[PDB]
């Protein structure tokens, strides 16, 4: 939180002018209610007197009062317009300045700052918190000021027309204030009604639905739905008392409102029988002051909004005002004119800003000569993009030096540094633009001639020029409408048009084939003239095109020198060379286990929308018992009415408590059902559904933790909202039509123009809502683009282009907001001012009626108030609502998530259950290419089989079908060109659950939930209790009890999320057990033990051959120390079995 | 400015035009080619690099603060003028350049002179013009000696372009006189001095 | 501008010792935040003289010493049209004004001027707008007979440019030399036309140098004759 | 497009087992009109069995199958699934996927549930309720009787019995003689197996001249068996 | 909640009023449909709610509603007619389809051709006797067939397989089959299949001796 006078610091002279004039006409919108009263006082006295003596002088006097009314209504037309308009405009300027400068400093801010933050958070922030601040500074403040204005105006205008009554009433005033403040905090705080309690269960509905492999691999889809319950329950356990609290508080709040009207009516009915005041005069005081403190009550949601703002703007303004050390946009430093590619890395030390505990550079010695190449190569995935992101200063080796031409890398300007170097990124890193405009991102000023020179200067012609309109055919998001060779190679041309002085490669041509290499390695090594190139190689094809060979070893460089002189040196490369809708009826049937709650709740609601016609008939009587004569019996009736008010006080205590508590617990019921139903039927799918982007981890979790609550709303909150607003305008329209229909008609005419201001002040999107969602997404697409793939933007130093596109797309939300402000100021002002013109025309027509015989003032003041305030009440109730038609989309989503039938339905008994699964597979010509990555073949012709009790192992390149065959035997997917059958019998006929009982797996990446370790390791067999000694037998078996006996909490400590409260060596041998519980048959230790030191591991294959007998084994591991106990041998060659 | 080495001479040389900076500034210069009456274009930037779409007979380099363009082995395809803009300061100045052409190594002018006709003297003025045509180089002298005097202040000479094909120049040197001065003289003698003329030819005439 | 030049004609007009215009550099095809519009002065018979340098993306200006003080350059990134007010017009201010583009987001090019604009001549003169006349450069009789009897005609007291002169009424242009439009002392100009022909045909043939000055509504002629007193 | 209701699943299981009548409805989305399952009793008539209106969530199963049939409208991948359980004796009818009507075409509403006719249908797979496994057929050529009228008309035919399941194609002379050969509906055995009869008329001229053959083809037993006929010789 | 055809097995002629009366349930209230199913397929829609006719359907089907009566009269009867009907009721959350009818082509009487055929000696080896008796090209279909064993009352071991009317002559063929065990086909000699049909004025009995 930052304080009232810093959240406004982005205001220009004309802003302060809009705010100041919007504030003085806020204050002058305010005092418009009291003066309406003052004339209401004098017209009440005129009516009661004149009709009491029996005269069209009444009509001409009511005329003059109609002018005072209309005049004040036009005054409020103008002052409401100016209030809302200028306040929204001042927020528009301030918020686009905040937005532009936010983006500017979200790019200027470092990269490690994106080790800290994830980009879903950041895009929420940039589209959610900015609209929080827009709410805060936008218009909340103008209506807050108009509230406090009319408060003081009622105060001051009671005093000036009676001071006793004003004192007795200003006495209770805190009561009506705090009361309307709670009645108006409730009908908002419902919609959200969430702090951080659900999170106790959401933690597991998220972490254990993002680790959905280990949760399918082991049948454990009940030890993750049960626990989900046993936290939803313990959330219910407090949600109950808190619904009790909220509804007792609203019951009280109306008990105090009605006690207040009773006190005030007694007192101010004694002062009017000793003739001190008058009917009108007494009204003026109470009504001015009551609506004063009611309108100060009902601005508790606005005083909440302003603080939501202040608390968002704290974190936005602090993101902005940081000056990250390595300043992209800075001019600090020197820039030379003659630069050579003599690069050196000496005693550098870069520890990560997130995970500083994995040290990967521990004192280097790397030297290069101007022009000639190098060779930075090593084992698979050994952290070498480090070198590709430490020179362009994305990060900083803290205690070292990156020497370029006798200088350190820091005293160079960064905007000039990252300009003289260009790279080819390991995975082709495209910006979502056409080819030509993909390339201009290299230098921003590159014309046709150089485009062609640099696109053919590496043979990048045919595969681009085949498809038409080459430079308007767009290429795909994340690499979606182009291939692995048509896309990758282009990353040489762009980062060439830069005309570099050094160029770099992170395995530029890993997925570039032989003839592709024979047409690229020319541009690759004809590149050098006097400039360096830093090679990170994968193959052994052109590493020989070098004079230097620098190896990777324990974070310390070891080998260097020429090829022949080093063939005797015994280095490291020495080894390398050898949605459908769903009706109302269906969302209502979703919970028919509560007919009683909806019945009691809805009859309560019908007995709360009827308090308004109650008031209407009550002070229809009051205007008749306060006539002339009989002053002795006039004090009797007013005491009966003090009483009546008290009794409805207590009734509505009980009616409001019931209504609330009833629909609150029915909502909670429906919510817990929907949550657990969705989560069950969301562990019941294949993994051909949980890899997509329509179904992320946070997408699913969003649907759980938000669409449940919203369908909860839309089921029966609408039932109430309709029952009230039927018994409230319905009953009032009915009564009004019984008593006087002519004036009722004239007021129905206006009802739509009065019940709009209440919904506008907290709607502000009517012909704009979907519009806002559209224009802001279409302008933030660039935000998202440059915000996700940001190593490249910040690596090309091609961010100012993205910034300026951002700006010129913001120019759309800006004229949107301007026409928004102006048409919404107009609708708000005309609704408001039509209230006063309502008083005027209604009472003029009324006085005509009265002097015609067609009515009687007691009835004109029944009708007027019944209808006008059924209207304002419809406003207040409607504008306090959860957006039914929003959560009907939640309804449709949830339903479609229920019904889907996964062809790998794990929750089915249909199938064949053999008894002794002999540890045999039978793979007759199996093939499978990814379903969504539809074409890249990971398995293009294979055939295997293991024998019962034998061992085998597969070794090769990065991911060449080592794992993607496991997803075929675990039967996540059904292979399309092939036929899987186990033990000689075919799979698809097998029961799928049984199938995942005999089959054991362990993980190259073993992961554990947020639980103790009584359960965590027992997981491996649900459908039977896992004993205690079973867990410890495994612990000695898995060779983890050699270290288990250290934990102060031996077997019951609370471990974190998916390898958090563990180490890199520990978990390598923990998942051993979580499948060794079922006593499976087929072991798949896919590098399950890789980070265990040599001292602790090899013993793993001792308790796993004196027991491994009686069952088979498959292996995927790069451990030459154990590969050599094979029986059958099958090898990768181009993803084929030779 | 620079040191203009304007060259248009025999073929087969590497004409290297130089540019000296107005102050001691780093290698921020640019060399533009102009056809007088049009809009220049850039050929090298950063004093060393190469711009797009230019023919790569152009080249240059930098030493200290001295910059060069080069055109080698004077071809049949040389005719232009140059400008040289130094930069890397809030002030960004320019250079005047050269005027490169070819052909007509040695040419001899033919002298003509005309009487301003009586149609010109009915207004009250006159214009006798000493014509030199088919001459080369652009350097050539025309002078007036009327009534045996070193006449000056009354000589407006005009020089045309170097010929597109045969590198001969055109020239009209005007001796004008109003009514108050053209009436009192009889003989007007123009002497031309040119390096392609062995002896200075002279044209003269009388009012009659 | 990506494959072309979008700088359009800008502020075209003339000036006398009592005039002033609002010149523009009507760019297009790119975003003013990527450039820094410039201007130069190119006075006849002299080298290039730069005048102004505005960088809209900082609202800056590095002024010169020639038009110092008396000028102001004020770019408008909204409407994509910069504006330099040609005010305080003396005579030296006349030139072809090249105003161009200048890439600011690539450091290697430290002299900008990526492109260059053809220019809309500022033309400061004095007492102009005076129909032309034709005056015979009458070849004498002592012209070289059988060799070259040069002949032509002088157009005098003519403004403004251009004056289209044809020979034999457009039926011949060979040997016609169009001299440069050189200045007079009254601000007017002088362009001469000399023709090459042996003296054999002037006796039988008659030659008519044609003149056509559209900016003054005057097409004037004269037969060119070998003078016989 | 055209209303197409295509069927997979079901057809062969013992009484006491599940079947998944899957009905891909191509041409439209499931959520606009009703999708019944219907019943062709084995030459007896038709019947409604169930329906699921999946824009109101409403379902209804037949009185004889209550509790065993669970429909579902897989209306994200646009199919109608039907789970059947225990498949008791009288479920040998042929089950079809039927679509009810729409007054407009872009919707149906809960009022007037399928009262304006069954406007579109499809062809489903046959189903059967028996423990009869795959069994080869036994053929006996029911020869023209030795009491054939000399100069008259004699009946000649052949019986194929004790087989399961269909079909047993009964031809004569290996398919080149198909005139007058009444192959009757494939009649069921006492055990639960099957059978059928084949008859044809012949003039009494060529009983001594030409001879005939009755071949049967039971594909689910993969038997293409041949056998000669001859009037009884005593 | 049920449907009851009155005119089962319509066997009238081509080119005349042939009409179906299928009486409905208690409160069907004009909610009937009339459906033409051809053999071996799934039916079509012709009329729905007793009056309105399907499209792309011949307009020779006249439908009437007289209170609790729904009447279907067709009078043209082109070659494409003469296939099964259905009257199916869907009302009050339950739907039931009627026991469908069958429109036959009308022909004159044809004398049923009678045969008996005991098992060849190839069949008694296994122990069963399946004697098929044949009734061919008889019009109309309605005949009675009965067996007798050694001049006694045989019953409970017969199955009558009947073909479906031909296209050409709309004729009928029928095969009944007496099946008996070995101990009953080794001690029983005379097996008679006798038929009573309107073509055969006097029920004829084919007779054979055991062997
Ligand atoms: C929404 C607004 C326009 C409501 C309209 C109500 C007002 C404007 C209408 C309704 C009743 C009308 C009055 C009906 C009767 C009276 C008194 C009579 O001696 C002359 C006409 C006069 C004076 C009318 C003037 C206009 C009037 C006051």
């Amino acid at each position: 939180m930052i304080g009232v006078l810093t959240l406004f610091r982005y205001s220009d002279w004309q802003d302060k002018l809009f705010m100041s004039l919007g504030t003085i006409m806020a204050i002058a919108h305010g005092s418009g209610l009291p003066l309406m009263m003052i004339v209401f006082g004098e017209m009440t006295d005129k009516f009661v007197d004149t009709a009491g003596n029996f005269g069209k002088i009444l009509e001409e006097e009511m005329t003059r009062y109609a002018y005072y009314y209309s005049g004040l209504g036009a005054g409020v037309l103008v002052a409401a317009y100016i209030q809302v308009s200028f306040w929204t405009l001042a927020a528009g300027r301030q918020i686009r300045k905040i937005r532009q400068k936010f983006f500017h400093a979200i790019l200027r801010q470092e990269i490690g700052w994106f080790d800290i933050n994830d980009t879903t958070e950041l895009n929420t922030r940039l589209t959610d918190d900015i609209s929080k601040i827009s709410e805060g500074i936008g218009d909340k403040v103008g209506m807050f000021f108009q509230a406090v204005a009319t408060f003081f105006a009622g105060f001051i205008v009671g005093f000036i027309r009676g001071w006793k009554l004003t004192l007795v009433i200003m006495a209770i005033s805190p009561i009506l204030g705090l009361s309307a403040a709670v009645w108006a905090k409730i009908l908002s705080a419902f919609s959200d009604k969430e702090l951080a309690a659900y999170a106790k269960a959401g933690a597991v509905a998220e972490e254990a639905l993002g680790a959905i492999r280990t949760v399918i691999a082991f049948g454990g889809q009940n030890k993750e739905l049960e626990r989900y319950q046993k936290h939803l329950e313990n959330a219910k356990e407090i949600g109950i008392k808190k619904a009790i609290s909220a509804n007792i508080s609203m019951g009280i709040a109306f008990l105090l409102i009605y006690a207040s009207y009773a006190l005030a009516f007694w007192y101010g009915s004694t002062l009017v029988i000793s003739k001190e005041y008058t009917i009108g005069n007494a009204m003026t005081v109470f009504f001015s002051i009551l609506i004063g403190a009611f309108s100060v009550g009902q601005a508790a949601p606005c005083i909440d909004a302003f603080a939501n703002a202040r608390g968002a703007a704290y974190v936005i303004f602090d993101i902005i005002d940081n000056n990250p050390k390595i300043d992209s946009f800075s001019e600090r430093g020197h820039k030379p004119d003659s630069i050579k590619g003599n690069l050196e890395f000496n005693d550098v030390h870069f520890s990560y800003p997130s995970r500083a505990n994995v040290k990967i550079l521990k004192g280097l010695n790397l030297k290069v000569q101007s022009g000639q190449t190098v060779a930075l190569v090593g084992s698979s995935g050994c952290g070498k993009s480090t070198t590709v992101q430490l020179i362009q200063r994305l990060y900083d080796p803290d205690e070292g030096t990156i020497n370029i031409d006798g200088q350190d890398i820091r005293n160079f300007n960064v905007n000039y540094l990252r300009e003289i170097i260009g790279v080819v990124s390991q995975e082709p890193v495209l910006f979502s633009t056409t080819i030509a405009e993909n390339i201009c991102y290299g230098r921003g000023n590159v014309t046709m001639d150089e485009i062609k020179k640099a696109v053919k200067e590496a043979n990048a012609y045919e595969f681009i020029m085949k498809l038409p309109q080459k430079f308007d055919t767009l290429v795909g998001e994340r690499g979606a409408q182009l291939s692995g060779g048509q896309k990758q190679r282009i990353a040489i041309a762009r980062a060439l048009v830069r005309n570099p002085k050094i160029l770099l490669l992170d395995e530029a041509t890993s997925a570039l084939d032989t003839e592709s290499e024979a047409e690229v390695q020319a541009a690759l090594d004809k590149a050098r003239e006097g400039r360096t190139t830093i090679v990170i190689a994968h193959r052994l094809s052109t590493v020989r095109n070098a004079d230097v060979i620098a190896g990777f070893e324990d974070g310390v460089i070891v080998e260097q020198g020429s090829h022949s002189e080093l063939m005797k040196k015994e280095g490291v490369y020495f080894k390398l060379v050898n949605v459908p809708p769903v009706s109302f009826l269906k969302v209502l049937k979703l919970n028919k286990t509560e007919w009683p709650y909806f019945v009691v709740g809805t009859v309560c609601a019908i007995a709360n929308g009827g308090l308004q016609p109650a008031f209407s008939v009550i002070f229809s009587e009051i205007i008749a018992i306060f006539g002339p004569g009989d002053d002795a019996v006039k004090q009797q009736k007013c005491n009966i009415f003090s009483l009546i008010f008290l009794f409805l006080g207590i009734i509505s205590f009980f009616t409001f408590f019931l209504q609330g508590f009833t629909f609150g617990k029915a909502g909670e019921i429906l919510t817990r059902r929907l949550r657990s139903m969705a989560f069950k039927a969301m562990l019941r799918q294949d993994m051909s559904w949980f890899d997509d982007h329509k179904n992320s981890t946070g997408a699913l979790s969003t649907r759980l933790a938000t669409d449940a609550a919203q369908v909860q709303g839309a089921t029966g909150t609408r039932l109430a909202l309709i029952a009230q607003n039927i018994a409230n305008l319905g009953t009032g329209i009915i009564i009004s039509f019984i008593y006087g229909w002519q004036l009722t008609l004239l007021l129905l005419a206006v009802v739509p123009i009065i019940a709009v201001s209440g919904i506008v002040e907290m709607k502000l999107l009517a012909g704009n809502a979907k519009r806002d969602k559209k224009e802001l997404e279409a302008a933030g697409k660039i935000a998202t683009e440059a915000i996700e793939n940001i190593r490249t933007v910040v690596s090309l130093t091609q961010e100012r282009k993205f910034e300026s596109m951002y700006v010129e797309k913001l120019y759309g939300p800006y004229r949107n907001s301007v026409q928004k402000a102006h048409i919404y100021g107009i609708t708000f002002s005309i609704s408001q001012a039509f209230m006063y013109f309502s008083y005027a025309g209604c009472f003029r027509f009324g006085a005509y009626l009265i002097v015609n015989g067609h009515m009687r003032f007691r009835d004109v003041i029944l009708v007027f108030s019944a209808i006008v305030f059924g209207a304002v009440a419809l406003g207040h109730a409607s504008s306090f609502a959860p957006d039914y038609a929003k959560a009907k989309l939640s309804a449709a989503h949830l339903f479609m998530l229920f019904e889907r039938q996964p062809l790998i339905d794990s929750y089915s008994e249909e199938g064949l259950k053999p008894d002794k699964f002999e540890g045999n597979i039978t793979f007759n010509e199996v093939v499978f290419n990814y379903p969504t990555r539809a074409n890249v073949p990971v398995l293009q012709g294979l055939s295997l089989e293991v024998k019962k009790g034998q061992t085998l192992a597969l070794v090769g390149s990065s991911g060449c079908g080592k794992s993607t065959v496991v997803q075929l035997l675990e039967r996540f997917y059904d292979p399309l060109a092939g036929t899987v059958l186990l033990d000689g019998q075919e799979a698809k006929k097998l029961n799928v659950q049984w199938l995942r009982a005999q089959l054991g797996i362990v993980s190259q990446e073993p992961i554990l939930f947020d639980c103790s370790i009584a359960e965590n390791i027992a997981y491996g067999d649900n459908s039977r209790v896992v004993s205690q000694d079973e867990i410890v037998s495994a612990a000695k078996a898995a060779n983890i009890h050699p270290f288990i006996e250290t934990l102060p909490h031996k077997y019951e400590t609370r471990v974190g999320d998916k390898g958090t409260q563990l180490s890199g060596g520990q978990k390598q041998r923990i998942a051993i057990a979580r499948a060794l519980i079922r006593q499976p048959q087929i072991l798949l230790l896919d590098e399950a033990t890789s980070a265990l030191d040599t001292e602790s591991e090899k013993v793993v294959q001792e308790a796993l051959d004196k027991a491994r007998e009686g069952r088979t084994c498959i292996v995927i591991a790069h451990r030459l120390s154990t590969i050599q106990n094979a029986d059958l041998i099958v090898v990768f060659q181009n993803g084929r079995v030779k | 400015t620079q040191s203009p080495s304007s060259l248009s001479a025999s073929v087969g040389d590497r004409v290297t035009i130089t540019c000296r900076a107005s102050q001691s500034v780093s290698s921020a210069v640019a060399w533009y080619q102009q056809k007088p009456g049009k809009a220049p274009k850039l050929l090298i930037y950063s004093a060393s690099s190469l711009y797009s779409g230019v023919p790569s007979r152009f080249s240059g380099s930098r030493s200290g603060t001295d910059f060069t363009l080069t055109i080698s082995s004077l071809q049949p395809e040389d005719f232009a003028t140059y400008y040289c803009q130094q930069s890397s300061s809030s002030l960004i100045t320019f250079g005047q350049g050269t005027k490169v052409e070819i052909k007509r190594t040695v040419a001899a002018p033919s002298v003509f002179i005309f009487p301003p006709s009586d149609s010109q003297l009915k207004s009250g003025t006159a214009s006798v013009v000493c014509l030199l045509n088919n001459f080369y180089p652009r350097e050539a002298k025309v002078q007036w000696k009327v009534d045996n005097a070193l006449q000056s202040g009354n000589s407006q000479e005009s020089v045309t372009e170097q010929d597109s094909k045969d590198s001969t120049y055109s020239l009209s040197s005007t001796l004008t006189l109003s009514k108050a001065d053209y009436e009192k003289h009889k003989v007007y003698a123009c002497e031309v001095t040119h390096q392609g003329l062995s002896s200075p030819v002279t044209k003269s005439f009388n009012r009659g | 501008e990506i494959s072309e030049v979008q700088l359009v004609e800008s502020g075209g007009g003339l000036v006398q010792p009592g005039g002033s215009l609002r010149l523009s550099c009507a760019a297009s095809g790119f975003n003013f935040s990527s450039s820094s519009i410039h201007w130069v002065r190119q006075a006849p018979g002299k080298g290039l003289e730069w005048v102004a340098s505005i960088s809209s993306s900082s609202g800056s200006t590095s002024y010169a010493d020639s038009v110092k003080g008396r000028f102001t350059i004020s770019a408008d990134t909204s409407k994509n049209t910069a504006y330099l007010q040609m005010n305080s017009l003396r005579a030296e201010d006349t030139a072809v004004y090249y105003c161009a583009r200048a890439y600011i987001w690539w450091y290697q090019m430290r002299q900008a001027m990526d492109y260059w604009g053809q220019g809309t001549l500022v033309t400061v003169s004095s007492a102009s707008t005076k129909g032309p006349s034709v005056f015979p450069l009458a070849p004498s009789s002592k012209s070289t007979s059988g060799g070259t009897a040069a002949l032509g005609c002088l157009v005098k007291d003519y403004f403004p440019e251009p004056v289209t002169v044809s020979w034999n009424s457009g039926a011949l242009t060979s040997g016609v030399h169009t001299f440069p439009a050189v200045l007079q002392s009254s601000g007017l100009y002088s362009l001469s036309s000399v023709v090459t022909v042996p003296s054999s045909s002037l006796g039988t043939q008659t030659y008519i140098c044609n003149v056509n000055h559209k900016p003054s509504n005057t097409k004037v002629d004269k037969k060119v004759e070998p003078k016989s007193c």
